[PDB]
């Protein structure tokens, strides 16, 4: 599909 | 901040990238570092590798019914993602450590180094007469899992993502660009003196070019018209030397220069992409999938002259043409740079 | 018992070949063996050599007024027919011994070995817009007499004949080919399930393809039309990677798939050359001089992945397209092989 | 000219 | 006599050449010798070099708006003009000594040797449909001053001049060229005998070709028409073998040859450039800037067969065609040379 | 510009 951003935590 | 990621179509293999663009400081480049996330139970016998490649690609990728790119592999690099490799090179990175904290055991980092002798991401403007996309050098990251390096590629296994490499303007101004040309007659001592100068040697896109031209027409002929233009030069080198030059901006003034007279003026010329939506062969900055951009940024060569002929090289020049009566037309040329400044 | 032969235009030099076609068993190839017949009194000082060559040839050979083939010599081999060479490799063959019995002293046998890393004899379909024949890889045997290997070729001395190399279907069936694809909506949990399957993985020319497609449209959109087609892929590799794909057979059914419904059906598609007499770029099996043939047989790669990029590679795939309302079109693909069976 | 078959004998 | 010279656009750097054309005697070539004149105070830190290069150039040089030559560098040579080099190779020449006498201290001689494996200066005829000049192999001398060999070229510093290399006819006549061809029927013993001969094997431009053709039509068919033509063959070899053949002169006679009759005649054919001002692909002799010349002189290969495939090779042949009723047309071919004699 | 001949002397 396409791209996506996500969590980083800490 | 945020972290980009791409996943396999099956949804089992996923790769994480912290950056999408990279820059070079004329002496070093930002290393390409990332982590691949996958549960080994899915494969349980294969091995995971991630590959960096740069290619001279033509056309599009959406299954167009036509002969696709002349796929010349300029440079290819491979790294063994799984089974795990030793510590180098040299340590794990900070962001990779943070992502390993976030995920845990199934996080596998990889490291890459980009050689300094690589071109910049550019893309030629496709022509309306043609079909699909056009030729252009692009960067690409490819991660896949297989028992052997030469195993057949699989759509479900392999994942493809596109990255970009761009340069930024140095903060040190260069010498002032100026030019002059004196042409006499065939027999008489009378001559034609012209001088051209620019405010600076480095400009910014969308900023007008205030060319300063002075004409000393201490001659007998009359200059009919004056033409000022900027020329774009694109060096194409794969195995032979080539250069496709197309004018981008032209301005003409209906000014008559009388004989035995001195005339100096400053003219404004602005390069822009709006008027050249159909001109084939135009060079543009590297795009992600199909998004529009400005004109191709002038890439500056490193201090070492070496060869660097492994792709597309771009430069800009300005020419002023004098329409002299009964022949004797004389034109002057001057090179200059034009590319994006350094952001924060 | 019968035996082919070719003679020089002068009628003095004659070569005998026992076979015109050769086959490979994925591990060994039939050696090219023959005998040249000539009386040494005609030459009395020269030497006789026979050469095997494979070239990427374009156009025709009947003195056409146009730039002829880009004559790339993929591989060339030479053997010293006269003066007589030692016994190898390794012994004389049975048919060569029989022919030496038939003729006598003036019979000179020669031996050749074909390397396993060679392409198959294929020929692209010429276009009506173009002139003469088209591009294609071909085999050729050349026998000539000269004092030196680099001596100028003579029409009266040299003799040219064309041979063919073809593969045959293995008797071991492979895994059953099948494919599936599930696509959901942007927000809702409703999805679109489709599955495609074939009766076998290996078929024969002229035998219909009974594709089994099942559609589970448990969604809200309505599929307008359904398209089923088979695509031919031809890899062109001389020094760059290329691939020219052209559709060969297309079938369309005016079937509407209602939302929240399951629909499965079996459709028939048949590849044939009658409807594509004008489509340029089509790949065909190697011909002798100009005789028509069927579609290009799908050549199978050996067990070793190696490189084998020294010519033209062909493969076939099947694609089924679903025309979904207001966008969202989804297509699935399936590769398969199609080439001649083993005769007796 | 063209090609042709011929005798084998024995 | 007189001595040619060329100067830099700035007027400070000037080079002197005693000859513009050079010839080869099939075993040695006239060395390229000259003297560069410059006052070192202008540079005071740089170094002067002169370079010999041969390239496969296409198009023109007057800043045409189009992709320019595929600049393949067939062979490049460099010599250190300044600082002064040792005495070789081997001594200074006589003309260089005379020029050093004329000028004095600021005269710096240079020496060069042309390898025997080089092509001849030829230029293809540009087409009216195309723009600018056309493709062609050319010689070029380049002198420039810089601190390093890889320094950026400057218009004011570098100077460019064009030289030519041509061959001349040997004084030894060769064997008499003649040809014959006998064609029989499919079943009947009746045949068709034809013989062609020429007065000599080497001619001169503008001198008519008195081809002597004899026809012995002891057959049953009737020859409708007779066609006599001369064909020009141009071998193009850069990395692939190519040959572009175009007819240049054609003559037709409405003569009927009755069955069972013998007919012999001598016909006149003259190659000339007037009637082929528009035929694209024609090969012409090397020009200076744009001046017209005669047809491309037939270059003769050296005694050594070697390879010599590093450019354009040209040859000429004559063909006579017989229009036989109800098919059965037979044509004869014959090679011959045609190029300029030796002047004094 | 163009080419030109010149003096030789002596």
């Amino acid at each position: 599909s396409f791209t996506r951003s996500t969590v980083d935590t800490m | 901040t945020r972290v980009f990621k791409k996943s396999s179509p099956n949804g089992k293999l996923t790769v994480y990238l912290g950056k999408r663009d990279f820059v070079d400081h004329l002496d070093k480049v930002d290393p390409v570092d990332g982590v691949v996330l996958v549960d080994p139970d899915y494969l349980k016998d294969r091995k995971v590798f991630v590959t960096l490649t740069v290619a001279f690609r033509y056309g599009r990728e959406d299954c167009d019914v036509l002969g696709l790119s002349f796929r010349k592999d300029l440079f290819i690099a491979n790294y063994q993602a799984f089974p795990p490799t030793p510590n180098p090179p040299r340590p794990p990175t900070r962001l990779q450590e943070r992502l390993l904290r976030k995920l845990g055991q199934h996080a596998h980092p990889f490291f890459f180094t980009i050689p300094q002798n690589l071109p910049s991401s550019v893309t030629l403007q496709p022509g309306p007469e043609d079909t699909g996309k056009a030729l252009g050098v692009d960067f690409e990251i490819r991660a896949f899992v297989a028992k052997s390096l030469e195993e057949k590629s699989h759509k479900r296994n392999s994942v493809r993502l596109v990255i970009r490499k761009v340069q930024f303007a140095p903060e040190k101004p260069g010498p002032q660009p100026s030019a002059e040309t004196t042409r006499h007659f065939l027999m008489s001592d009378r001559s034609l003196h012209l001088e051209a100068s620019l405010d600076k040697e480095l400009y910014y896109h969308g900023e007008p070019l205030n060319v300063n031209v002075h004409v000393t027409n201490n001659s007998t002929k009359t200059v009919k018209k004056i033409k000022v233009s900027v020329r774009q030069y694109a060096d194409i080198v794969l195995f032979s030397t080539a250069q496709y030059k197309v004018p981008v901006a032209q301005v003409e003034q209906d000014d008559q220069v009388s004989p035995s007279s001195t005339f100096s003026k400053v003219y404004t010329i602005t390069p822009f992409l709006a008027n050249n939506r159909e001109k084939r062969g135009l060079a543009l900055d590297g795009k992600l999938k199909h998004e529009d951009t400005n004109l191709a940024s002038s890439t500056i060569v490193k201090e070492g002259a070496n060869k660097e002929v492994l792709g597309i090289l771009v430069s800009y020049r300005v020419k002023v043409k004098l329409v002299v009566s009964r022949g004797g037309d004389v034109s002057v040329e001057l090179p200059f740079v034009l590319m994006h400044p350094k952001p924060h």
